[PDB]
RNA sequence: GAGACCACCCGGCGCGGCGCUCCUGUACGGCGCAGAGCCCUGCGAUCGCCUGAGGGACGCGCCUGCAGAGCGCGG
RNA sequence: GACCGCAGCAGGACUCCGGGGUCAGCAGCCUCUAGCGCGGGAGCGAACGCGGCUCAGGGAAGUCGGCAAGCCGGCUCCGUAACCUCGGGAAAAGGAGUGGCUCUGACGGCGCCGGGUCAGAACUGGAACGGACGCGGGGAUCCCGACUGUUUACUAGAAAC
């Protein structure tokens, strides 16, 4: 099962001081990630916290379009997030491709 | 007494220690404020004059000499700080002003500068009739 | 209602909003808002902002 | 030494303690006077509050500095869910003030109060009112127990479940406000007209005539704990202060050596429930009616909701009512509104001549929206 | 094991500008915060001279 | 709508998108038979057209895509 | 980067070599090279501090006193008093410009080459230019000491020496 969505870091860097913008933001990315895959573990591609931190510490870009395939079983559950590249998000959603 | 009528109180901007400028032809060309009449102090509250309000002025140097070292009352006709008549509209005048009136209101001399607030008008008649403008 | 016009926007003002001024020549000039009247007190010309209404009747988009 | 130059205590003492309100939204408290022989009419309401208007009106007020003069005043729309009875309270004036005799529920109760006897509905027994429900309907517990309720109780209340789904607050559980039948020529047409009223819809209009003055009661707005400066309205200290300009200097003198109840201490600043008195209403009207809020001077439909949207707040469905003066409380807060206890004898007549419907959201030059699309036309 | 480049600096820049110093574009009054004597020394122009 | 932790008001929340409305002031780019002039047959700060544009949003109406109410703990 | 301060202490310890860019500069502000992330981390953005930022109108009326902030500043060009030990004051005071482009003139070597310095113009930027950075507020007197210098390390830097 993946899931690709739109995860504003905009809309969730506001509400904490600039100077730590892209922690906060990588940390956000792993709290959306586990109740949309409903999993327990999060693990981010290298290329995510490239594409993250690209702009700098203290701002971000607004989004970034994320693949989270679900990969876990076993009860491990580790869901593996990487960035995917598209133009700009338009009529862009969660748009879940595959089963089991 | 000689300011006569009801004023709709207007936000006040000018406190004591300014300098209003002087529109009257009768030379005075600047008017220092010391107070302003009916004010009734709270603790450490400098008294301050809306348009319309009886101060009681010092002119300066520059002004002329028999004028100068008395206190003098004048009305104020502009106020800089924007205030609210009853209307809802909000208006603010250009630059701050006064006119040496009498007790009575009769002015030093006849000629009245520039714009006038209606507010000055209502209080004080002669200024009201010698505005070259109400605004 | 009543609506005048902007000095500087030229956008209807509706009662009870904008600021009204009176300058050195004895004439009342009615602000739109904040916005019409801070680009007016540094008189940057309202022809070469393009929001003013007067720009869009040079720029003949309102013919 | 002595006080010196003489000032004042700053803040009403009335008002302590100043503590986050225990009562869950706004409490009558006090009800109008009964004044028997008067036109039977029901005292009270509750609503809940929308974004501000500018309303603009013509002061017909003898020897006034506005007399006949146009002038613009500030009102709060309030969002008025139609409420519905659900039940009829009794009191009996007592020697220990009032004591309640026998009250009386509906033969239904209605859906939205019934959640509100539950902290949550789905994941809950729903088993109150099982016994009322079977004991009842049958039209015969309710007949006898109003006729105590009409035989030894003089006060009657109608208990009364507002409708939140019809306005955009997710509340979901109805809140109970009671109102008090107050002017029934004799104990028992109080009641008559309370069980006629049994589950039945009373919309605002009913209760608040135009142009009489209510009273506003809100649990208010709130910052968190404050400091003394804006707490209390305590001076500012000199700039330079070591430990910081913004505190009291001297909570009490040596010999009353505590700190008395007056002295000025940071505190929650908000969230009291407070009321205001003799507002005026200046428009009661359905927000259905598509010209609700059109005048002889606007030449166009006009409609309650604004452009834009009611900032934090719906669309206003129905009954809105706007009272002249800003009431306590936020926008979304319950705000029970009474018929006013002590009004202002003098009294402008209402005459609203505008009623500014434009954006509240950003500074809106457009009073409908469809005057916006032709400004900008293609 | 790899050894990488020194990473050097962008220079393409600084040469646009100082090409277009050579025929005076940046000389204006504001642009020079120095002294006129540092900029050319007064005693300069007289040794050559 | 309440907040130091708490407590309180509420609850299948919310995350994205879509509209509206507002904020800012014509977006990148394309084109020009605009441009002081220098000049190879091109360079050029700007200028106009597209473009009350583009960008953005915490307010507001929805929401088609995910979703969202313990097979916890007490009782 | 291990010395000495009870110690792996924002403290005190002598030199050597010292790239680019804006700039007058071994300045400030960025940067190659070269090092390296320190008595830890996450929430939460209450009071109240501590380090800044801004404020309508007026402005010292505050106060023991403009304490503190703020104003000014770079460059070019005019304009520069009273007094005076004529050396100064003096950056007195007081104004004008400054941006980016399109260009034209002055100077070492045509047979090709030097070097960016200065002027002088156009044309254009919401009516903007030292656009960050570095970077005097000014005048009127009076009282002491002439001043450059030295001082009671850990409360007095002066009129004291």
């Amino acid at each position: 099962i993946v899931y690709e969505h739109t995860i504003r870091l905009n809309k969730a860097v506001r509400g904490k001081p600039s100077k730590k913008a892209a922690p906060i933001a990588i940390r956000a990315i792993r709290a959306q990630v586990e109740k949309l895959a409903k999993v327990e573990d999060v693990r981010l591609d290298p290329s995510v916290n490239v594409f993250v931190w690209s702009r700098g510490i203290r701002h971000v870009p607004r989004r970034i379009r994320l693949e989270v395939r679900l990969e876990g079983d076993d009860e491990h559950k580790f869901a593996y997030v990487i960035n995917k590249d598209v133009e700009n998000f338009k009529h862009l959603t969660t748009e879940k491709k595959g089963s089991e | 007494s000689g300011g006569i009528g009801n004023k709709f109180r207007i936000s006040c901007g000018l406190p004591v220690g300014a300098v209003i400028n002087c529109a009257d032809n009768s030379g005075a060309k600047s008017l220092n404020m010391i107070a302003v009449k009916n004010w009734k102090g709270h603790l450490n509250r400098f008294p301050k004059a809306s348009v319309g309000d009886m101060v009681l002025i010092t002119v300066g140097r520059d002004g002329k000499p028999e004028l100068r070292r008395k206190v003098t009352p004048a009305v104020v006709v502009r106020q800089r700080k924007v205030w609210r008549r009853k209307d809802g509209v909000w208006i603010y005048f250009q630059d701050n002003a006064g006119v040496i009136i009498n007790p009575k209101g009769e002015l030093k001399g006849s000629s009245i500068t520039g714009p006038v607030a209606k507010e000055a008008a209502d209080r004080w008649p002669k200024i009201s009739t010698t505005a070259e403008c109400v605004h | 209602p009543r609506i005048e016009h902007c000095s500087f926007c030229s956008k209807p003002v509706y009662p009870g909003k904008g600021i009204c001024f009176v300058r050195n020549d004895s004439r009342v000039f009615r602000f739109c808002t904040s916005k019409c009247h801070r680009n007016f007190k540094m008189k940057r010309n309202p022809r070469k902002v393009r929001w003013t209404k007067t720009y869009r009747l040079l720029h003949n988009k309102d013919m | 030494s002595h006080r010196k130059f003489s000032c004042c205590r700053k803040g009403n003492l009335g008002y302590l303690p100043r503590k986050r309100c225990t009562r869950g939204r706004g409490r009558c408290k006090t009800f109008p006077p009964d004044v028997q022989g008067a036109p039977i009419h029901l005292t009270a309401f509750l609503g809940y509050k929308a974004g501000c208007t500018h309303v603009m009106r013509f002061i017909d007020h003898r020897g006034s500095n506005l007399h006949n003069r146009q002038a613009i005043d500030q009102a709060t729309i309030i969002d008025a869910p139609p409420m519905i009875c659900t039940a009829i309270i009794g009191y009996a004036k007592t020697p220990k003030g009032l004591r309640a005799v026998t009250t009386v529920w509906a033969a239904h109760i209605a859906e939205p109060a019934m959640r509100r006897f539950y902290r949550n509905y789905f994941h809950a027994e729903k088993t109150a009112f099982s016994t009322y429900m079977k004991k009842a309907a049958d039209g015969t517990y309710i007949k006898e127990q109003l006729g105590r309720l009409k035989q030894h109780a003089d006060v009657i209340r109608i208990v009364a479940h507002t409708q939140p789904a019809l306005t955009p607050l997710k509340q979901k559980k109805a809140d109970i406000m009671e109102i008090q039948v107050n002017g029934g020529a004799n104990v028992a047409e109080k009641v008559d007209y309370a069980y006629a009223l049994m589950e039945k819809p009373i919309s605002i209009k009913d209760v608040f005539s135009v142009g009489a003055q209510i009273d506003t009661i809100s649990i208010t707005r709130g910052r968190g704990f404050e400091g003394v400066v804006t707490r209390w309205g305590v001076t500012r200290l000199p700039r330079k202060t070591r430990r910081g300009n913004r505190k009291v200097a001297c909570i009490g003198a040596w010999h009353p050596a505590n700190v008395q109840y007056t002295v000025a201490r940071a505190g929650q600043m908000g969230y009291f429930h407070r009321t205001d008195t003799n507002k005026q209403v200046f428009m009661i009207d359905t927000a259905e009616n598509p010209r609700c809020c059109t005048t002889e001077f606007d030449l166009t439909d006009k409609s309650i909701n604004p452009v834009g949207g009611f900032v934090n707040y719906g669309r206003v469905q129905g009954d809105f009512i706007m009272i002249k003066g800003t009431c306590p409380g936020p926008k979304r807060r319950p705000v029970v509104m009474r018929n006013a206890l002590l009004p202002h004898r003098n009294c402008p007549p209402v005459q609203l001549q505008w009623i500014s419907t434009a954006s509240k959201f950003g500074h809106g030059i457009f009073e409908t929206v469809e005057e916006r699309r032709q400004f900008y036309a293609k | 094991i790899a050894k990488l480049d020194i990473k050097g600096s962008s220079r393409g820049r600084i040469r646009a500008r100082h090409a277009a110093k050579r025929l005076g574009r940046h000389s204006g009054h504001g642009k020079r915060r120095g002294t006129r004597e540092a900029r050319m020394p007064s005693k300069t122009l007289w040794i050559q001279r």
